[PDB]
RNA sequence: AGCCAGGAUGUUGGCUUAGAAGCAGCCAUCAUUUAAAGAAAGCGUAAUAGCUCACUGGUCGAGUCGGCCUGCGCGGAAGA
């Protein structure tokens, strides 16, 4: 799980999602994209 | 019990013998006899050709037999027999290589439809034209 | 598909096949499997022409629309994927048996087997092959 | 007899020193034992030895799969024309030209194996040729050795530029410096880097008896554009404190002084001498700069140090050629090759102390 | 958009005839079997093997999708 200003997907699993209103990005493949904030 | 189930296709370099050395821990994946296979090897050779490539199609059934299929030789080692050409492609503006009649490429269709199957084999003589179009080799009537 | 061109060009292509064709023999056999694509595509090249093309476009306003001339007992094979194939080179010839041979040769399915023509009607086997 | 086959019994020439040195049944019998060590299914457990091997097999091919078929065409392409002149065969007169090329580009594919020892063959290099004490006679023999390869290099084609010189106080000269230019300068003369000997009467004593002088000559490219100072602040931690204190109330304040601390190394450098901050920042990258490259000078001493460890260590294994000249008589004592045409050899007839010398090297 | 099938043919395709064989720098973009398949989107293994997407059909069956011009917000935003 990365923290950046900027999130993007990274992959073709790679999702948004809004959890807490708090932009993050999960991945069902590779759990190296995991991403925060944004 | 089992038909094809372990399922290959190999058979690199036809033109020399005995594939023990380079290949033999290919088939040494399952523990396949090796003599068994390279009588075979030299037992498809002699008969048809011993000095190029042609790939082979094997599967071995359960108490560790297999049976043999043979496969044509790929265009470009059999264009590389029927032309004799060291050149090929990657450079179209560099290197590229000359003409190809259309009825030794005929005989060739004869050859390759004669090891394969398909609908229209008139169809498929095509399409080794744009095989040998692709590796640099012109080709025409 | 793009548009109507693309569409009609899948229409017309099979609205030529029904006028001289005969027979209608059908299955579902979802597996197109690729030894089964050179078998079943080889020997209509290799027993009666190359008309006999895969299509499974078996929608009631689809195909049935790429047949409205002639054997209008076709539209009952409106449901689920269903590969038609009719019958030009030779009047309801031996294409059918071959082809059920391949349901001995695992051949996954065939929905709701029938022999359409050549009866004119369902359920009747063809056991009569008129070639 | 024939130019074409007797042609065929010089690529033989070629061909036999080639297949006694690296002993081509050998070196094929060497492939053998490596097959079934490759040919193994626990193998893949050592990924770095079948990689390391992968190749390996493949550098055994084209010295062994070059001269197994090398050996073949020896007896075809002679007996192709002997064929073809009895029955005047125009066309396989002609066929047997193409196979006169058929071994010897196989012989060219062993060259590459002939300038394969080298990471700068294709370099230009330098002659640099000292002299011996030998009194006048060392002197003068550097002046004959200089011409021995002088006459040389421009009897191939290979373009000779003097650089230094250094002649003697009576005659001849002390320490030439030539600098041999073009392609493939460094890679023939590769083989010449030690002492040269010769033996004949003198001619400078009065009475002139058989001195035994030397020289050497050793050769060097010096050829090189990559200089790496690694002033990359990735590096180059940065410390800044302030001064003793003699200004009064402001030098004690202002943080002036600053230190530049290498990351991987660890050598500090200092600098107080300026007031500014931004002065002595300059002036500590300036000396950083000087230290930095300095250590770089030193691991090159180092490794060239070491280098010549190997060297001083052979003493009387540093001769190359006996030219004893008192009974007209040449002795490549490295190899073994006895020449009796001195008046040949100061034309630059060395390329049989070549061919013998660096492929057997 | 999901759930069901295929995802091929020569082709282990010419590197320079050590190894990427739909996958490092290799080249170039073929023709057929066709509902349908790019000599290729990713992972992977010296290499392969193997699993999905491309694209296309069946099916429960309606609107849906990608940008642009903009008002007002969101994250970026940690100091005694
Ligand atoms: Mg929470
Ligand atoms: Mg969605
Ligand atoms: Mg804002
Ligand atoms: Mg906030
Ligand atoms: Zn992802």
């Amino acid at each position: 799980m990365k923290v950046r200003a900027s999130v993007k997907k990274l992959c073709r699993n790679c999702k948004i999602v809004k959890r807490d209103g708090v932009i993050r990005v999960i991945c069902s493949a590779e759990p190296k994209h995991k991403q925060r904030q944004g | 019990a089992k038909k094809v189930q372990a399922y290959v296709k190999l058979q690199v370099a036809a033109g020399m013998a005995n594939p023990s050395p380079p290949v033999g821990p290919a088939l040494g994946q399952q523990g396949v006899n090796i003599m068994e296979f390279c009588k075979a090897f030299n037992a498809k050779t002699d008969s048809i050709e011993k000095g190029l490539p042609i790939p082979v199609v094997i599967t071995v059934y359960a108490d560790r037999s297999f049976t043999f299929v043979t496969k044509t030789p790929p265009a470009a080692v059999l264009l590389k027999k029927a032309a004799g050409i060291k050149s090929g492609s990657g450079k179209p503006n560099k290197d590229k290589v000359g003409k190809i009649s259309r009825a030794q490429l005929q005989e060739i269709a004869q050859t390759k439809a004669a090891d394969m199957t398909g609908a229209d084999i008139e169809a498929m003589t095509r399409s080794i034209e744009g095989t040998a179009r692709s590796m640099g080799l012109v080709v025409e009537d | 598909m793009a548009l109507n061109l693309q569409d009609k060009q899948a229409i017309v292509a099979e609205v030529s096949e029904v006028a001289k064709g005969a027979l209608s023999a059908v299955v579902a056999d979802s597996r197109g499997v690729t030894v089964d694509k050179m078998t079943e595509l080889r020997k209509a090249g290799r027993e009666a022409g190359v008309y006999m093309r895969v299509v499974r476009n078996t929608l009631l306003r689809r195909a049935v629309e790429g047949t409205p001339f002639e054997c209008l007992k076709d539209a009952f094979v409106g449901p689920t994927l269903i590969a038609y194939s009719m019958e030009h080179p030779g009047a309801a010839a031996r294409l059918f048996k071959e082809f059920a041979k391949a349901n001995a040769k695992f051949e996954v399915k065939a929905a709701a087997f029938e022999g359409e023509l050549i009866p004119a009607s369902q359920i009747d086997r063809l056991a009569t092959l008129p070639t | 007899i024939n130019p074409v086959n007797n042609r065929i019994q010089d690529l033989t020439e070629r061909s036999d020193v080639l297949r006694g040195y690296l002993d081509y049944d050998a070196k094929k019998e060497r492939l053998e034992e490596v097959n079934a060590e490759l040919e193994q299914p626990d193998v893949w457990n050592e990924p770095e030895r079948a990689q390391a091997l992968g190749k390996e097999r493949s550098s055994l091919e084209a010295v062994v799969d070059t001269l197994d078929q090398m050996k073949q065409g020896l007896e075809d392409v002679s007996g192709l024309l002997e064929l073809a002149v009895e029955a005047d065969d125009e066309e396989t007169f002609n066929e047997a030209v193409a196979e006169l090329d058929a071994l010897e580009e196989k012989l060219a594919q062993l060259e590459f194996r002939r300038m394969f020892s080298g990471e700068y063959d294709s370099a230009d290099c330098y002659l640099d040729i000292q002299a011996g004490s030998g009194g006048t006679e060392a002197q003068d023999w550097a002046s004959m050795l200089e011409r021995m390869y002088l006459r040389w290099a421009e009897s191939r084609g290979f373009k000779t530029e003097i650089i230094e010189e250094s002649e003697g106080e009576v005659a001849g000269i002390k320490s030439v410096t030539i600098k041999i230019s073009g392609d493939y300068a460094y890679g023939w003369l590769r083989t010449e880097t030690g002492v040269h000997r010769l033996v004949r009467k003198s001619p400078f004593d009065s009475g002139g008896r058989r001195h035994t002088s030397f020289s050497s000559a050793f050769v060097y490219p010096e050829v090189d554009d990559d200089i790496d100072i690694e002033i990359n602040p990735a590096d180059l931690r940065i410390d800044v404190y302030r001064t003793s204190g003699a200004g009064g109330q402001h030098v004690n304040r202002t943080e002036s002084a600053v230190r530049i601390t290498h990351i991987p190394t660890g050598i500090v450098t200092q600098c107080q001498n300026d007031r500014s901050q931004h002065k002595n920042k300059d002036q500590a990258m300036k000396q950083m700069k000087a230290k930095l490259y300095e250590l770089e000078m030193q691991k090159k001493n180092a490794e060239k140090q070491a280098m010549e460890d190997n060297k001083s260590d052979i003493g009387w294994g540093s001769q190359i050629r006996s030219y004893v000249l008192d009974d007209s008589r040449i002795k490549d004592l490295r190899t073994g090759v006895e020449t009796r045409n001195t008046q040949a050899v100061l034309d630059g007839s060395l390329d049989q102390f070549i061919e013998a010398s660096l492929k057997a090297g």
